[PDB]
């Protein structure tokens, strides 16, 4: 009973037994400041079946500092009481409770308990009752730019999933009698060794299709073994295995255990030697605390961090630690103890939300056990960071005053932003924005652009969205929930309902352009990435790149004149399968959901679109018999949808679906099995049905049958939406229709001047006058997934699962038809809480201005395995021009607005290089190879002049410059690269 | 020399090479073994991203070496 | 991927392809009108067969769309002019021009693949009644490619 | 004797052969000649794939045939 309608994208991540686990399960949360308000966010976006919240503590003013969910009037409150009242809107199912006390026995209620903000003896306390009552438990903590969370799920965690894969399944072509299966032609399997396999449809083993899993022995990317199947069989033909995926048992240490000889996660490679002191380090902080009364080392004071010093020597001696302690480190998570980030409690509260689920769902790979993380490099250098700058000022900043200053406070609060995008990376985006304080000064200023409304999917992972929001464009409803959240942007957000790309130069020209600071991408497509980008690369912004997929993420930074931009990178393409294969032979679902979205198009979209665009444009018949690549269809399309077969009730649409079944899955296979036999040979001698290529059978219209009364249904409410039709659902109608239906006669046709054209003609001037037609239309069906009551999902999965009936394929559901069909991403709240604090991670260093390229660093995770990794960007090539160092990305040429042949005449003199080729946009302005007299034509006219008339359109009056590609040849006619010329209007 | 490549999915891959192999040979033996053009893979080693044109003993890639092999992502 | 079809366009211009001949339309160098010349030992023998290309915003990123514009009888090409081709589908790398893809369909025109076929009609023909399709293919080849 | 092999692009290459010359002798000749490797190579002689293992005697080649050199693509 799970609402698809809101936890469509999760599902794909997820699934339903996962999410019927979790919607059993209780979360206790300890703690309500930024990191406990973030991970009890995400648990409620995520739907747990409750969570309770236990922070007595009253509120101070330091805590809005990464804490969305106070507010300057709740000064002097409980931070639960004041938090749970904006909690319990997040989700409607899912409670959310306050308890004023705990105590030791309360514990059993909940499956899961997080710690955050608590001593490290109520830790132990707390946790030696959890471990022998098997109930799971989490305790994170932030202290600046430093991070731990700890995990210990019992001594007998069953995790049915560890890498969250889709089970692996291909098709075999020969297993031998000592188990060497073999993939077929140039097909990898992508098994592991250790995995395991089990078979069906095998022909001359079927002992190997009953079922039972079989160990793999990789030997090859085409082949492998499963052992010794001499008793099943000699040799074994064809068939099809599937991955089995078995439950593996994690066995977990209590933190008193754990605390003498930790495990530890890296989150980078590159610092192996650190987690070791962090894990002193945090010990030496809780000790340091219950000394002093629970008060944390001042920022950037040297008494407080040489006490911390000796704790951490006291400590590391008494742990048998043989660990050189790195003392400038550890001094340094003194100084930032009483930081609080925002970027770094969303980083940790998605991982510890994760984590979470994980704990519920007994699904993916959980951390094993300490994960110690830093983000040491984003420390501000262009700045004075003492103890007299980051001393608390009485402001909702000082949790950031603590760590960066109030000079890099003052850099922050004079940013100008562009955010591209308003999803949820732009939703969590703008939330750190509002609690960093980013453009809340004289000269601050943000603007954030997104052309799309709220709809009711997107609530289960941008929670500042609501549902009375639904219908409302996202950018307005993100810029006043932002201002809400921080008072002090009231005027300082300017939101467009604008899409970024070529159309909207005018909005976002030169003006608006050169006043940024820095582009922050929150898209979902290549296309809007790699224009953004190039636009970035003209106007040297820096860009702030994020991206993410179910449990996987990613985050790069482009830096102009030291970075690569983002399109210097090639992705994996999308996957489109051959005509061929689509058209007659299929062998997969999605080939079958393929040729069921192209026969949606073909029925309902195109030719009504042919027919409207017959009654509106006068000379459309003769544009099209010379234009088109099928006039024919065209007019038997035309006249098909106004005079042969336009209903006048919805019997006829009922008809007309039933006539349209035996067409595309009674009739076409009986042609497609009169051409090729199913005993018809190869010319080699080999069966033609054989392999990828699957024998198919007609089907036989049956009412009572589920799949074909579904087909029935939705074409007949297809039809009728197209004539504005009332379609009808009641069973009786359709049963009595159909019951007086007699199929005209088929047989398979074997075949064996310029009359055609005189038929042609017939057929035009047999088609109604447009005249005798105005004011009458057909509305053409535009494919939409997310509506449940248009049939188009439902008319897509019919046909689909028909289809695969023909051919003997395994059907699939609405669920998996709408994932294929819709290219639905899978999304998840907890990436995007991750990326989100990366990218504001980076953005610190962006602000500072910092000129290495070692000091940034573009990151990639997977939460399913518990993988982070980290790398520097790549520096942009550098090149040799007339015996000068260009950037090939960032450099340009600047001209005036000048003619071809002064141009050339300037490329030759100056640059001793000679113009082959000259283009502007998608225009050839200038080749060498063109003929005497049309270059003779072109060489006086200026640039401008020249694109206008090649183009025949006139620039804009808002266009400002042009952007030209040349490529010349040398002296010695070598061809050397040049960058892009900026000729200036 | 052998090292180990981990994919962002979690799949392993062993590969046997030499100090003084190109990268470039390091990313055709992945392709053989993933069918991923050379082009289209990402390595990372100890926080460097790998570039065609040098040598493994360049970044000091010694046996038992472990990369990691990843990609950009579409959503958000 | 201007400055690539650039580059792709002069080596055409540079070296004949004699079988071939392709170039811009007017001046938009992401649509491309190229010519085939039907082998001379194959019913298509004496015809010319315009074909048109589209290169997409991402070249060499991705495949050219190549559509035929001429009628053409065979098993692998059928009424609106794809090609069964695997280099335009799913094959596609950047590093295949615009020649090689020319020299595939003249190799697809001189030889056609019926084991395979995009149109069960034509291959059904021609693995059975042979010469019914020489004869048709020389009727096609003369009512549309010449003229 | 005497054949002519017709390649993609309109040459004709005339080599001096035997009836009972085999196919792999054939296409060693057309490598030696442009280079092109034996995989790669794929003759046709009157709507027919000469196959390897054979002679030119077996597909009735006589004086003077045309075959062809075509690329190998497949789907
Ligand atoms: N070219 C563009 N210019 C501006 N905004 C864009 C552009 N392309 C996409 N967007 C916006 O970027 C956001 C993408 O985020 P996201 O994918 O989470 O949202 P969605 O596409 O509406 O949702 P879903 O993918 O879950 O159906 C959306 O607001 C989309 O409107
Ligand atoms: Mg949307
Ligand atoms: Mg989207």
């Amino acid at each position: 009973t799970i609402d698809e309608g809101l936890y469509s994208r999760q599902l794909y991540v997820l699934g339903h037994e996962a999410m019927k686990q979790m919607s059993q399960s209780n979360v206790l949360i300890i703690g309500c400041k930024g990191l406990g308000v973030e991970i009890a966010k995400n648990v409620c976006l995520a739907g747990v079946k409750s969570v309770t919240l236990y922070d007595p503590q009253p509120t101070r003013i330091e805590d809005l500092s990464s804490q969305y969910f106070l507010t300057e009037d709740d000064i002097g409150v409980p931070r639960a009481k004041v938090t749970v009242s904006k909690l319990a809107e997040l989700n409607q199912y899912v409670p959310v409770s306050v308890v004023d006390e705990l105590s030791t026995e309360y514990l059993k209620n909940f499956k899961c308990v997080v710690v955050t903000e608590t001593s490290l003896t109520k830790q132990l306390e707390i946790n030696d009752f959890t471990h022998k009552n098997h109930i799971a438990y989490i305790a994170a903590d932030s202290r600046g730019l430093f991070g731990s969370i700890f995990c210990d799920f019992g001594e007998n965690f069953i995790c049915t999933d560890t890498d969250g894969n889709e089970p692996l399944t291909g098709m075999i072509a020969s297993i031998t009698d000592d188990g060497v299966v073999t993939m077929l032609e140039e097909t990898r399997h992508g098994l592991e060794n250790g995995d395991f396999v089990k078979f069906t449809e095998v022909k001359g083993m079927p002992g190997l299709n009953d079922g039972t899993p079989r160990k793999v022995e990789v030997k090859g990317p085409y082949t492998f073994s499963i052992g010794s199947v001499k008793d099943l069989g000699s040799a074994g033909y064809n068939g099809v295995f599937t991955q089995v995926k078995v439950p593996t048992k994690i066995s977990f240490k209590s933190l008193r255990e754990s605390l003498k000889d930790p495990e530890y996660v890296y989150p980078d490679f590159g610092k192996m030697m650190r987690p070791p002191q962090y894990h002193i380090a945090f010990q030496a902080l809780s000790a340091f605390a219950d000394a002093h009364e629970g008060s944390l080392p001042r920022p950037r004071n040297d008494i407080d961090a040489a006490e911390f010093f000796e704790f951490c020597k006291k400590i590391a001696s008494t742990l048998q630690f043989d660990v050189e302690l790195d003392e400038k480190l550890i001094k340094e998570i003194s100084y930032q103890a009483r930081g609080d980030l925002v970027a770094m409690s969303a980083f940790l509260g998605g991982a510890v939300a994760q984590e979470v689920l994980k704990a519920t769902t007994s699904k993916f790979y959980p951390l094993k056990q300490y994960f110690y993380f830093d983000s040491l490099e984003s420390l501000p250098s262009s700045v004075t960071i003492s103890e007299e700058t980051c001393k608390p000022r009485g402001c909702r900043y000082d949790g950031q005053i603590a760590v960066f200053g109030s000079e890099f406070q003052e850099k922050i609060a004079s940013l100008s932003t562009f955010l591209v995008g308003a999803g949820a990376i732009g939703c969590e985006m703008l939330k750190n924005w509002a609690m960093m304080g980013v453009a809340t000064g004289e000269s601050g200023h943000i603007s954030v652009t997104d052309m799309d409304s709220i709809e009711k999917s997107n609530l289960n992972r941008q929670f500042l969205f609501r549902p009375r929001d639904v219908g409302k464009l996202k950018s307005e409803c993100a810029s006043t929930a932002v201002s809400i959240m921080n008072p002090s942007l009231t005027g300082k957000i300017t939101s467009y309902q604008e899409r970024v790309g070529p159309e909207s130069e005018g909005i976002f020209g030169d003006e608006f352009f050169e006043k940024l600071s820095l582009v922050t991408n929150a898209l979902d497509n290549v296309e809007a990435r790699m224009y953004v980008d190039r636009r970035c690369v003209f106007f040297e912004k820096p860009l702030l790149e994020s991206g993410t997929l179910g449990t996987k993420g990613n985050t790069q930074v482009v830096v102009p004149h030291l970075t690569e931009s983002y399109g210097s990178s090639q992705d994996p393409p999308e996957k489109s399968f051959p005509i061929c294969t689509l058209k007659n032979f299929p062998n997969r679902i999605e080939h079958t959901i393929a040729w069921a979205r192209d026969l949606f198009e073909g029925l309902f979209k195109q030719p009504i679109d042919n027919v409207n665009m017959y009654l509106s444009s006068p000379n459309f018949l003769e544009t099209s018999l010379k234009t088109s690549s099928n006039p024919r269809e065209v007019l038997e399309n035309i006249r098909d949808y106004l005079v042969t077969e336009k209903p006048l009730s919805f019997e006829e649409c009922i008809m007309w679906a039933r006539l349209q079944f035996d067409k595309f899955f009674n009739n076409n296979i009986q042609q497609l099995l009169f051409n090729f036999p199913k005993d018809s040979v190869t010319s080699t001698g080999q069966p033609f049905w054989s392999g990828p290529k699957r024998a198919p059978t007609p089907l036989s219209f049956d009412i009572h049958n589920r799949e074909h009364f579904d087909f029935i249904v939705a074409a007949a409410s297809l039809y009728a939406f197209n004539y504005g039709l009332k379609s009808e659902t009641d069973p009786a109608i359709y049963e009595r229709v159909l019951a007086g239906y007699n199929p005209p006669p088929f047989a398979p046709k074997s075949g064996i001047a310029n009359k055609d054209k005189q038929e042609l003609k017939s057929i035009a001037d047999s088609l109604p006058p447009p005249s005798s037609l105005v004011g009458f239309r057909l509305t053409p069906a535009e494919f939409e997934k997310d509506d449940d009551s248009n049939h188009h999902i439902d008319f897509i999965t019919a046909a689909s699962n028909l289809r695969a009936m023909n051919y003997d394929i395994t059907p699939a559901d609405r669920f998996k038809t709408k994932f294929v069909a819709g290219k639905i991403v899978p999304a998840m709240c907890t990436s995007t809480a991750v990326v989100s604090g990366l990218v504001c991670l980076e953005l610190v260093k962006l602000v500072d201005g910092k000129k290495k390229i070692e000091e940034y660093k573009n990151g990639f995770f997977n939460l399913a395995i518990g993988l982070f990794t980290f790398s520097d960007p790549i520096a942009s090539p550098k090149m040799k021009v007339n015996g000068k160092e260009i950037d090939k990305i960032w450099d340009r040429y600047n001209l005036p607005d000048c003619t071809l042949q002064e141009l050339i005449d300037y490329f030759q003199k100056e640059e001793g290089l000679e113009v082959t080729m000259l283009s502007s946009g998608v225009s050839l302005l200038y080749a060498n190879f063109q003929p005497p007299k049309k270059l003779a034509e072109r060489l006086p006219l200026k640039i401008s002049e020249l694109v206008e008339q090649i183009t025949k359109k006139k620039l804009e009056p808002f266009r400002k410059h042009l952007v030209l590609e040349i490529c010349c040849d040398d002296a010695n006619g070598e061809d050397v690269e040049v960058p892009f010329i900026c000729i200036k209007l | 020399m052998q090292i180990f490549v981990k994919t962002l999915t979690g799949k392993t891959i062993t590969l046997e090479v030499e100090s003084s192999d190109t990268i470039d040979n390091v990313k055709s033996k992945i392709q053989d073994k993933e069918g991923i053009p050379p082009d289209q893979q990402r390595l990372i080693f100890a926080g460097k991203q790998l570039e065609d044109g040098r040598t493994l003993s360049d970044y000091n890639i010694q046996k038992e070496s472990t990369l990691h092999l990843v990609l950009r992502l579409r959503g958000g | 991927a201007l400055k690539r079809i650039n580059r792709e366009l002069a080596d055409l211009g540079k070296d004949p392809p004699s079988s071939s001949s392709a170039g811009p339309v007017g001046d938009d160098l992401f649509h491309w009108q190229a010519t085939i010349m039907g082998p001379a030992d194959s019913p298509y023998a004496g015809g010319v067969f315009f074909l048109s290309i589209h290169f997409p915003t991402d070249y060499p990123f991705k495949p050219p769309k190549v559509n035929f514009t001429t009628r053409i009888y065979h098993p692998n090409i059928n009424s609106n002019g794809s090609i069964c081709l695997d280099i335009l589908r799913d094959q596609w790398s950047p590093a295949l021009t615009i020649s090689k893809v020319l020299l595939s369909i003249s190799s697809l025109l001189t030889d056609p693949n019926p084991d395979d076929p995009l149109v069960p009609e034509i291959a059904h023909v021609y693995k059975t009644d042979r010469s019914r399709y020489e004869l048709s293919a020389r009727e096609w080849t003369r009512k549309y490619a010449i003229g």
